[PDB]
């Protein structure tokens, strides 16, 4: 799950390689 | 007398048609990355 | 040095002879039980027997051949009808005992002489039937 | 040239052996090393001087000792003791292998030449009294507890005498050749001790099991 | 008198292939479902449990 | 739910200072355990333990007399009924 925090979610899809600057 | 009270393919038809947590997760992420 | 040195039951178990799965001597009572005075309601052996329609040992094939096996003397078993433990070991074992009865048969053939084996089916047949009067006719 | 015996149990050396002067014995678990005295036969081992590595590694260590060591060269034969493993490794490449069998090595048994006899004396004949066990898992040296049962003692016929190795290379008994069991007999026994113990697991959980007969 | 008589209905269950396994391994209906031809335990309870 | 059968014929030894009464759902007394219970059967050859994990519902009583394969501990909508 991604968590629900959107600061945490955008971190994530860091991670998770789904979204980056 | 008396009355007492004690205590699959439909599933996943209804899913390819549309969990509690993704329909609470759109709802949070909808209102806030806007 | 130390390294090299130079040099009933209990064997019927051993050996695989009849003998109880429990040995009498090395056996304990079970002391006394709950007397159904300081037992619950549920636990209390019933007053009178209750009608079961299970109250009958269920009749087969392994009843009957062990207790002709206990009178012929080919095994022996705990008392005069074998349990279900006994049963089902004879279920596993029982090819065993039917390859000893047709060994002996084959033994008793070839002893006594194709003339006193089959005169068994034979009945109307009077004649001596052992070798020696086979070999006198 | 060094003597290890009585050194430490597993300390790492700081230098680097030279292994045309071993015998390199290779385990499961580690590489053993015996320092060779020269000889044609190759068949000299001098215990004095031993050490233990990881498998093609040249980090050389002590391997532990548990029972007395020999002083003077021996002559000993040498047999490993082991299992097989066959898998079946799974298909990723054309053509690739339906099966793998390797010879999976836990024990390697050292015994010793009779008076140090050599394999083309015509009087050759093993001693069975003197096995040293080098263990993989451990990695560690020891010598065999040999039972002897056939009649002589410390003189007889060693002709006669034949060795017998059981429980994961513990066991050893002597006993004589006329006596030897049948490789049959063996599993059969195994095999009826094991199934023996299987049935009066599963039969004890009937509740008339103790008013009945094995038969 | 629900749960008693299905807990004794699957205790019957349970120990239906350790007894075909072993007193009767080579007993047909076992066969004909441990080598999975024709047949599961749960058809085979309602023959014999 | 698991069920705990006794596994031998013998008498149940066990403390029920360490236990708490209570009701089964099929209205027995019985004991609830919530700790690592050790229980004892006294059978025929030798004595035999069974453990006991929490949680979980003692329905025999201690110096009581078990059967092979009798249960002896347990493991683990809105309907309308008349009388």
């Amino acid at each position: 799950w991604f968590p629900e925090e959107p600061f945490e979610a955008f971190k994530e899809m860091r991670e998770r390689k789904v979204f980056d600057v | 007398l008396v009355t007492f009270i004690y205590e699959g393919l439909p599933k996943v038809e209804q899913v390819l048609e549309v969990s509690l947590n993704l329909e609470k997760r759109i709802k949070g992420w909808n209102r806030c990355i806007t | 040095n130390g390294f090299v040195v130079y040099n009933g039951f209990e064997l019927d178990k051993k050996l695989g002879r009849p003998h109880p799965f429990i040995d009498p001597t090395k056996k304990k009572q079970i002391e006394t039980t709950l007397t159904s005075d300081e037992s619950w309601w549920n636990w209390r052996k019933p007053e009178k027997e209750q009608w079961s329609r299970w109250q009958r040992r269920r009749p087969d094939v392994e009843t009957v051949f062990l207790k002709a096996m206990a009178e012929t003397g080919q095994v022996k078993l705990y008392g005069k009808e074998p349990t279900l433990t006994e049963t089902s070991l004879y279920r596993a074992r029982r090819h065993l005992f039917k390859e000893e009865r047709l060994q002996a048969e084959r033994e008793r053939l070839a002893k006594e002489g194709p003339m006193a084996f089959y005169s068994e089916w034979v009945k109307a047949w009077k004649r001596d039937t052992s070798r020696e009067a086979v070999q006198k006719h | 040239f060094i003597s290890t015996q009585g050194w430490d149990s597993e300390m790492v050396v700081d230098y680097r052996i030279n292994e045309d002067e071993f015998h390199k014995i290779s385990l499961l678990d580690c590489d053993f090393f015996i320092r060779k005295p020269p000889d044609p036969d190759n068949d000299v081992y001098d215990f004095r001087e031993m050490y233990v590595t990881p498998p093609d590694t040249d980090i050389y260590s002590v391997p532990r000792v548990l029972a007395p060591m020999p002083q003077k060269y021996i002559r000993c034969a040498m047999s490993d003791y082991g299992c097989y493993d066959v898998t079946e490794p799974p298909i990723d490449a054309p053509r690739d292998p339906l099966y793998k069998s390797e010879r999976e090595i836990s024990k390697v048994f050292l015994t010793k030449h009779y008076r140090n006899r050599r394999l083309n004396d015509p009087e050759f004949v093993l001693d069975f009294e003197e096995i040293y066990v080098i263990d993989s898992k451990t990695k560690s040296i020891t010598r065999a507890r040999v039972l002897v049962t056939v009649p002589g003692g410390r003189k007889r016929d060693r002709k006669d005498d034949l060795l017998v190795i059981r429980d994961n290379g513990n066991s050893f008994k002597i006993i004589h050749v006329g006596e030897r069991d049948d490789p049959t007999t063996v599993i059969e026994r195994e095999e009826w001790t094991k199934t023996r113990e299987d049935m009066e697991k599963h039969l004890r959980k009937l509740r008339d099991f103790s008013v009945s007969n094995w038969f | 008198s629900i749960e008693i008589w299905y807990a004794t209905s699957e205790y019957l269950r349970q120990e239906m292939n350790p007894n075909f396994r072993m007193t009767d391994p080579f007993n047909p209906v076992h066969m004909m479902s441990f080598s999975g031809a024709r047949g599961n335990a749960s058809q085979v309870h309602q023959l014999v449990g | 739910a698991e069920h705990v059968r006794a596994p031998y014929n013998g008498k149940i030894k066990f403390n029920e200072d360490l236990v708490h009464p209570t009701r089964t759902r099929h209205g027995h007394p019985a004991f609830l355990c919530y700790i690592d219970l050790s229980v004892i059967i006294e059978s025929e050859d030798i004595i035999h333990s069974v453990t006991i994990p929490p949680k979980s519902f003692l329905l025999v009583q201690n110096d009581q007399y078990v059967e092979s394969e009798q249960v002896i501990a347990e493991i683990r909508e809105r309907v309308r009924k008349y009388i």
